[PDB]
RNA sequence: GUGAAGAGGGAAACAACCCAGACCGCCAGCUAAGGUCCCAAAGUCAUGGUUAAGUGGGAAACGAUGUGGGAAGGCCCAGAC
RNA sequence: CGAUGUCGGCUCAUCACAUCCUGGGGCUGAAGUAGGUCCCAAGGGUAUGGCUGUUCGCCAUUUAAAGUGGUACGCGAGCUG
RNA sequence: UGCUGAAAGCAUCUAAGCACGAAACUUGCCCCGAGAUGAGUUCUCCCUGACCCUUUAAGGGUCCUGAAGGAACGUUGAAGA
């Protein structure tokens, strides 16, 4: 089905009643309100747009308000949007509640990884570094070769070198959701999800079986 | 079956047919006569 | 050649139309319908079917005797049917028929369960038999050879789902 | 004096419709590349478009002979490294038949950025129908 | 014989292979090798065959009811295969 | 030859398939288990140590397996020496 | 591996037709992605003045206006050379 946008709130354990901490991250999913359907009749694709959070009323632009005021809904942090499943049916100014992962058992979130800069070889692609002594003459990190001989004379594409690692769209698949909390607006998944915190989430079910 | 690049009637009941452009030995009596490619 | 050249003498009662190259077959038993080679050429003349080479193509003789063939099962197919008949070997292989699913227990650790197609109905009268029963002849053929395909014959014993007419060709082990 | 050559600013060019069913891929293809250069045009010039817009449609009933639908087969390296991608023509014309006619007559014609401009003008489609009405592309038989 | 010391056209590109030997000029004609569906000048020419393998567009001993042609021969409507 | 650094180790690869493992299959002098042999298959995977400068090899103990080659016997404006 | 089936009145998985069939192939999963110059789509927001000149053109100039928005600056960040 489709997904809502958390918030990574931070992480704790859920210690149970057999006694077996569960590493859990909590996710506030507030409500979610759908700004626009998208039908085939005049884009091609079915999918909704929704917004999230609050945003504060001299910082939304006049295009921005515009939109939102259209929809007639609160303007928020972000638009996102959500494929549809052929059978669903939204409404705009329709509000999604973390309610929704009640029955999923099972969840994939969605978020902009740590950014951790430029980052060299061994950190990146874990290159194992060459010796610490033994005559080496300051070459201990360094990626070693990058390629052949006169035959290619060229360092192929894709070739593992060091540049900006992190700060990048990555998914965790498969995660137990472990509550979920329709008062406090609250989703608790097993396990580490991407970003710092306060970072913003997806949070769709899983897609593998 | 046997891929050789000589195939030939081993036997009286083996049979020549080309089935995919490729000339094969189907056999009957014994199935160790199957063979491919000749 | 010798195949196409002899007509295909079509008994009272069956309905024949030749819609182009598209022939509909409809008797006692139920409409089977083809769609011939462009190089066979089919006249009905009022009392047979008469099957000849369509001319200015170059295998249309060994066309028309396939056409020939097809449309006598076709007329098998609409007055007496055809009916293969398989038999189970083995110790504790079952044979049963849930309307058309035929149930099949053949030493696994899942049963089978075999869909039939449309127009095809399979009996049981033992454990050990299956008895199907149809109007094409390429289908229950084809059902037969899936039904075998499940387990074959094996060599040594002879366990498997063989057909009642086909022998099964044994041979001892390698020695003792 | 010296021998005319045609002014691409003045250059008259015309719309045509041609339906691509059943016909063979590199013969279509040969004429539609004969069209488009201005080959067909007595002020053909070698360094000016003078060619004429064409629209095929039903570009996914194109034929070809022998065994060509399911052996002949369209290779393209991706740049990395082991990129060497292959599909055959029914595969083509399952996932985009408008590159199985445009591969064809983007080989016939010249490469460089006059053959580039020319290639523009060559307009397919898979189905029976163009948004191109506007245009009155009439009907060209071949 | 050519290159060396020889350009030009052809063989994709290719001293030495094929055609041919450049005094200069010309937005003139005819040709050689080689070619005429499009890149790319000129036959998607005419008549009669052959192959379906993309053979054409690498590669042998050897294998094979692929297929077109030719000359014979055994049996055969006292019925052959 | 008005310089194209040449074994081995390290780091980092990359392609071929004449496949070591995994996957599909035919024959078996294939009862089963385990095999032998041949066809298909290049997705991914494909040891640590003693000795020796060694590649190799022998040995020890693993492993689903410890593939065979090309890449200036890949890689010294990347390291060692 | 077959099913039906002739050429070859049999046989035959193939010539017409039909069904299975593997980690390879195309998808399914994750990420980048309209410079995809073939530069796409959708939603929203903003700008609704006069007047001269000429070799009268998607021509030049003067005055009045300066929007949506961006940029700069500053405080900075689990973003960052």
């Amino acid at each position: 089905m489709i997904g809502l946008v958390g918030k990574k709130v931070g992480m704790t354990r859920i210690f149970t009643e057999d006694g077996v901490s569960i590493p859990v991250t909590v996710i506030e999913v507030e409500a979610n309100r759908v700004t626009q359907v998208k039908d085939l009749a005049n884009d091609g694709y079915r999918a909704i747009q929704v917004t999230t959070g609050a945003k504060k009323a001299n910082r939304v632009t006049k295009p921005e308000a515009g939109h939102f005021a259209k929809a007639g809904v609160e303007a928020g942090r972000g638009l996102w949007e959500f494929r549809l499943a052929e059978g669903e049916e939204f409404t705009v100014g329709q509000s999604i509640s973390v309610e929704l992962f009640a029955d999923v058992k099972k969840v994939d979130v969605t978020g902009t990884s740590k950014g951790k800069g430029f980052a060299g070889t061994v950190k990146r692609w874990n290159f194992r570094t060459q010796d610490a002594t033994h005559g080496n003459s300051l070459s201990h990190r360094v990626p070693g070769s990058i390629g052949q001989n006169q035959t290619p004379g060229k360092v192929f594409k894709g070739k593992k070198m060091a540049g900006q690692m992190g700060n990048e769209r990555v998914t965790v698949q498969s995660l137990d959701v472990v509550r979920v909390d329709a008062e406090r607006n609250l989703l608790l998944v097993k396990g580490a999800v991407p970003g710092a915190t306060g970072s913003d989430l997806i949070v769709k079910p899983a897609v593998k079986a | 079956m046997k891929v050789r690049a000589s195939v030939k009637k081993l036997c009286r009941n083996c049979k020549i047919v080309k089935r995919d452009g490729v000339i094969r030995v189907i056999c009957s009596a014994e199935p160790k006569h199957k063979q491919r490619q000749g | 050649s010798r195949v196409a050249k002899a007509p295909v003498v079509v008994p009272a009662g069956v309905d024949v139309k030749i819609n182009g190259q598209v022939i509909t077959i409809k008797g006692k038993n139920g409409e089977l319908t083809r769609t011939l080679n462009d190089a066979v050429e089919v006249k009905h003349a009022d009392n047979t079917l008469t099957f000849g080479p369509r001319d200015g193509y170059a295998d249309g003789w060994a066309q028309a005797g396939t056409a020939r063939a097809l449309l006598n099962s076709m007329v098998i197919g609409v007055t007496e049917g055809f009916t293969k008949k398989l038999q189970l070997v083995g110790v504790g292989y079952r044979a049963a028929v849930k309307g058309n699913v035929i149930n099949l227990s053949l030493g696994f650790s899942h049963p089978v369960d075999h869909q039939l197609p449309a127009g095809i109905t399979a009996e049981c009268p033992t454990q050990t038999e299956i008895v199907l029963k149809g109007a094409d002849k390429q289908v229950i053929g084809q059902v037969a050879a899936d039904l075998r395909a499940y387990r074959r014959p094996e060599p040594y014993k002879g366990k498997g789902v063989r057909y009642a007419d086909e022998v099964v060709r044994t041979k001892e082990a390698k020695k003792k | 004096m010296k021998t005319f050559t045609a002014k691409p600013e003045t250059v008259k060019r015309d719309w045509y419709v041609v339906d691509a069913t059943g016909k063979t891929l590199g013969r279509l293809a040969t004429e539609l590349a004969r069209r488009l250069r201005g080959k067909h045009k007595a002020e053909y010039t070698p360094h000016v478009d003078t060619g004429d817009y064409i629209i095929v449609l039903n570009a996914d009933k194109v034929a070809v002979t022998g065994n060509k639908r399911t052996d002949k087969v369209y290779y393209h390296h991706t740049g990395h490294i082991g990129g060497i991608k292959q599909a055959t023509f029914e595969e083509m014309i399952a996932r985009r038949p408008e590159r199985v006619i445009e591969i064809a007559v983007k080989g016939m014609l010249p490469k460089g950025p006059l053959g580039r401009a020319m290639f523009r003008k060559l307009k397919v489609y898979a189905g029976n129908e163009h948004n191109h009405a506007a245009q009155q592309p009439q009907v060209l038989d071949i």
